[PDB]
């Protein structure tokens, strides 16, 4: 069983958060690659949120990355990192 | 299932590792067992084979050898090597 | 475990001796070492919260101000960016605290500031969780301000 | 001669795979499929088994090597050259290269004797 | 009969690919201002289980209450004794 | 070993190690006659094929023999166009193999793909 | 009868759920099973569910062994006869 | 997929579309799954150069989204040069600077995330059996009646 | 000039721009060895920033470092330098996303 994610940085809207929590549990199951995964995730994220976007998922990894205002979110389901921005 | 013999060793013919990994791989342990002896001393040539992988080839190599054991292990694509010699079995996997 | 399973009475050809009269003795003193190097590290943990607690209250002020005039803004911005750097940095720097503050608990028969300690610890988790929805909750009046 | 290679029956074996893809010939560009960076990966995996399957056809006892080379919109001095240690009275290897629309394709076939 | 190589093997043919040149402008316009491209750092991984040849082990139980006779005569059977008896008195 | 002796009856196979000799073998060879990396005008296209003929031969010096050689050599100018050179040949599994080595400069890429097939 | 083990587990931060587990399913695992490679199957699918992937576990009533491994995750014990050794990398 | 026999009744083989060099299986771990899962089946398909480069033709679907991102782009920059033409008093502001006065710090915030990593460490483990003593008995009927 | 050893995955960038953020990776992770990967992506995204004639405009410079990361993005064209530096034995992505 895949439990909910656990949001740690995040900066969304409460609309928000749930549609991201939302692709992320479809993603996960429907491709089981690390490149795959966020492929989906960057996709799907263009027809909601314009054009730019960008997603990375990472086991062990660090950054410092220059994201829109309300337009970023880091969740860490179990064991796994998923980070995505805009521009 | 099915062995063969090759560079004087009993390996597993569908070799999962590349063939030159695996050659440079068997022929270090021959050289490293004309020197130290697996039934004294046994712990010591596993590390001296473990860092010899992480020198010539890619990083955190696992070595596992036995006169009897069973293991199912996750490895890289072409990074897993199981041969026997007279009777011990040497198993080792890159990650 | 030396002190637990060492034998009770050893012999020879023509004595005993009784071990038990000297072993209770050592029990009781190398016990008060270990309370020494837990009392080391007692004192330890107990800085890093206090340098945790502050750090939270010292962000937690700068939110309180009013921050109306312009000179007064330029400050507590750059507290919003230490509070994000924080927030990389302290989820690293809390999971040595959280096993430093486990660890003696198994290791130390005190029971740790009664529970005024325990209450202070729980606030603090909950305090930069609030620190988190506040900094949300100010990132959108700053950017009407 | 039952068994033998011949240079016609490659050629035909590999224009039936090029024509199976994307080809109802004809002489009129019928169709148009411009070169995705999505499609290409799934063209060549689909190319090459076609390719091997009307090899396989009619196929006697040869091994069968096959290359695809696919090119973007050409603009770029592409060369080929293919050269094969094998007895002449035995094998023969042939190469063939299609102009379809935007993209530009070569195919490569090796035969070794068995 | 089986098979063997003294035939000569040796010979070598060469053959010259191209593509065909066409027109500059090409009606095509380079690069996009943004770029999309998903680059993995794992290598894919695959398991495989080794184990070691456990010597097979067969189980079998033998009594030798009975003397030692020859293989032809059974030790059991009272015929086969009383037979042997009165082939060693014939000397 | 009476089965690995009979294995050598079915098949002699001679399995030289066939991967990453050659593809070190081929590797040496293309950096050395490559040159200069900024070349890739329409004089240079004949000069490409000369580096064929001589790469073969060297595969037949690198503990071959009884294998079948077939080499296929690519020489193209990259300007950021998308192209991938796949390959899959029809052979005996574990009794051929490939090698392959791929040179990409800053202007310049050369591919070059080996195949070997054994024969009695 | 178990006499030297190495134990490097977290312990601290109710982590001994990881620790405990290993000891539990050894047991269960090895009277049941009673093949070597069908032990390692087993004790590997179940902590790679709970504590998530790329744990390597090794079974043998004899064998030598150096690895790497990722600090306080790496546990050694004999279960009965059999010695049991598990480990996370990755 | 075709058989060769071979001459003089040899233990016929065959040859198989399959390159032997790509791997047998590949394993990769689902988390909605939670548990490892292993595909047989692979795409058996060597590549020696894949290239993917930018690189549009004229009416593309890829080129028109890519001319929406130009002109909404640009619309925010016109949108910012026109409104600070229009508040400030004949403004002499380039492109160029509009754009790095449009990036704001209450417009685009810049946060730096790391997951926690378990630093490798590299451990020795050899296992020996218990020693196995030779013993000799004799039993005669005496000693044991003795 | 001497360059310090790495594995190129993808390089859509100009030599003379990557040698230089190579160059400056190996030295950046040489000072704080066994150190976070975020500290190292922070120092080396100011060093490109601050160097002139580096920027190619649209985005911002934007650098992730790991050991193990899949990934998909949009960046500006011929921007994006992916290395992964031999004695480390750690991936780092640098580029600018409009």
């Amino acid at each position: 069983m895949n439990h909910e994610p656990e949001v740690k940085a995040t900066d969304m809207e409460e609309d928000m958060i749930k549609r991201v929590k939302e692709i992320a549990i479809n993603a996960v199951k429907e491709y089981k690659q690390e490149k795959q995964i966020a492929h989906y995730i960057k996709y799907e994220f263009d027809k909601i949120d314009g054009y730019g976007w960008n997603c990375i998922v990472g086991r062990n990894f660090g950054s410092h990355i220059i994201h829109q205002t309300k337009k970023y979110i880091f969740f860490k389901i179990n064991e796994l990192c998923l980070l995505l921005w805009k521009a | 299932q099915q062995y063969k013999t090759f560079m004087g060793a009993r390996v597993l013919w569908p070799p999962e590792c590349a063939d030159d990994i695996l050659e440079g791989a068997i022929r270090e342990t021959q050289d490293a067992l004309k020197k130290f002896e697996i039934a004294r001393e046994g712990q010591k040539i596993a590390e001296h084979l473990k860092k010899y992988m992480d020198d010539h080839f890619d990083p955190y190599w696992h070595v596992f050898f036995g006169k009897n054991f069973g293991c199912q292990a996750v490895h890289n694509k072409n990074r897993f090597i199981y041969f026997y010699i007279e009777k011990t079995a040497f198993l080792m996997y890159q990650t | 475990e030396e002190i637990e399973k060492i034998v009770p009475t050893y012999k020879i050809g023509a004595m005993e001796l009784m071990t038990h009269n000297i072993c209770t003795s050592l029990s009781t003193w190398a016990k008060e070492w270990k309370l020494q190097y837990s009392q080391d590290l007692h004192k330890r943990a107990r800085q890093l919260l206090d340098s945790l607690t502050e750090q939270t209250k010292m962000l937690s002020t700068k939110l309180s101000k009013p921050v109306k005039d312009i000179d007064s803004l330029g400050y507590v911005m750059e507290t919003l960016e230490q509070i994000r750097k924080e927030q990389a940095e302290i989820d690293m720097k809390f999971n040595p605290v959280q096993e430093m503050y486990s660890l003696l608990d198994n290791y130390l028969p005190g029971g740790i500031t009664d529970k005024d300690e325990m209450d202070a610890r729980s606030l603090l988790r909950r305090n930069w969780d609030i620190l988190i929805q506040q900094a949300e909750i100010k990132g959108k009046e700053y950017q009407h301000k | 001669t039952d068994k033998e290679y011949i240079s016609e029956e490659v050629q035909k074996a590999i224009d039936d795979s090029v024509k199976q893809v994307f080809g109802i010939k004809d002489d009129s560009s019928q169709v148009t499929i411009t070169y995705n960076k999505d499609k290409v990966n799934l063209w060549t995996q689909q190319i090459i088994d076609y390719t091997i399957r009307g090899l396989n056809k009619l196929g006697k006892h040869f091994k069968y090597c096959v290359t695809a080379i696919l090119q973007q919109t050409n603009h770029a001095g592409i060369s080929v050259q293919i050269t094969a240690y094998q007895d002449t009275n035995t094998d023969g290897s042939l190469i063939q290269c299609y102009e379809i629309n935007d993209i530009y394709a070569i195919v490569s076939v090796f035969a070794m004797a068995v | 009969k089986e098979f063997n190589n003294p035939i000569n093997f040796q010979d070598t043919e060469t053959r010259y690919g191209g593509i065909q040149n066409q027109v500059v402008n090409i009606n095509q316009y380079v690069q996009r201002n943004p770029n999309f491209i998903d680059l993995d750092n794992i290598a894919e991984l695959s398991e495989h289980s080794v184990n070691t040849e456990r010597v097979k082990t067969g189980d079998r139980g033998m009594s030798h209450k009975e003397g030692g006779w020859p293989g032809n005569v059974d030790p059991n059977e009272a015929q086969e004794t009383g037979r042997f008896k009165k082939r060693i008195e014939k000397s | 070993r009476k089965r690995e002796a009979s294995l050598i009856t079915l098949n002699y196979i001679k399995n030289r190690f066939y991967p990453s000799k050659i593809q070190k073998i081929i590797k040496e060879l293309f950096e050395d006659r490559l040159k200069g990396v900024e070349y890739d005008p329409n004089n240079a296209n004949q000069l490409s094929e000369r580096l064929v003929l001589e790469l073969r031969e060297k595969i037949k010096r690198g503990k071959v023999p009884r294998y079948k050689i077939g080499v296929q050599v690519v020489f193209g100018e990259i300007k950021g166009q998308g192209l991938r050179i796949a390959s899959k040949c029809l052979w005996d599994v574990q009794n051929d193999n490939y090698a392959s080595y791929t040179y990409t400069s800053e202007k310049v890429y050369c591919t070059g793909i080996v195949f070997g097939c054994y024969f009695e | 009868h178990a006499n030297e083990q190495i134990i490097d587990m977290p312990e601290n931060s109710e982590m001994k759920s990881m620790k405990n587990d290993a000891f539990s399913q050894a047991k269960f695992a090895v009277e049941n099973y009673k093949f070597e490679n069908k032990i390692s199957s087993h004790i590997k699918k179940f902590f790679d569910e709970k504590y998530g992937p790329n744990w390597h576990c090794v079974v043998g009533k004899h064998f030598n062994a150096y690895v790497s491994y990722d600090s306080k995750n790496f546990i050694f014990f004999y279960e009965g006869q059999l010695a049991i050794l598990l480990y996370r990398k990755g | 997929l075709t058989a060769q026999e071979l001459n003089e009744d040899m233990p016929s083989k065959m040859l198989e579309p399959k390159n032997p060099q790509a791997p047998k299986n590949i394993t990769v771990y689902d988390y909605y799954t939670r548990k490892f899962k292993t595909d047989e089946l692979v795409d058996q398909m060597i590549v020696h150069f894949s290239m993917d480069g930018d690189y549009i033709w004229k009416e593309s679907n890829e080129y028109k989204t890519q001319e929406e991102i130009r002109d909404t782009k640009k619309a925010l920059i016109k949108e910012a040069m026109r409104k600070q033409e229009s508040e400030e008093p004949g403004a002499n502001h380039d492109e160029e600077a509009i754009k790095q006065t449009l990036r704001n710090k209450f417009n685009y915030n810049t946060r730096e995330c790391q997951t926690i990593n378990p630093s490798i460490r590299e451990r020795g483990v050899s296992t020996e059996p218990p020693p196995s003593d030779t013993i000799c008995g004799n039993i005669t009927q005496w000693e044991i009646f003795d | 000039e001497p360059l310090p050893p790495h594995i190129i995955r993808f390089n859509d960038m100009a030599q003379h721009l990557l040698k230089k953020v190579i160059r400056q990776a190996d030295v950046l992770i040489k000072e704080n060895p066994q150190g976070l990967e975020k500290d190292i992506a922070l120092n080396l995204v100011k060093f490109v920033k601050s160097q002139p004639e580096f920027k190619i405009g649209d985005g911002e410079w934007q650098c992730i470092i790991g050991k193990n990361f899949g990934c998909s993005l949009t960046f500006d064209a011929n921007v994006l330098a992916f290395f992964d530096l031999l004695p480390s034995r750690k991936s780092i992505l640098l580029f600018k996303s409009g």
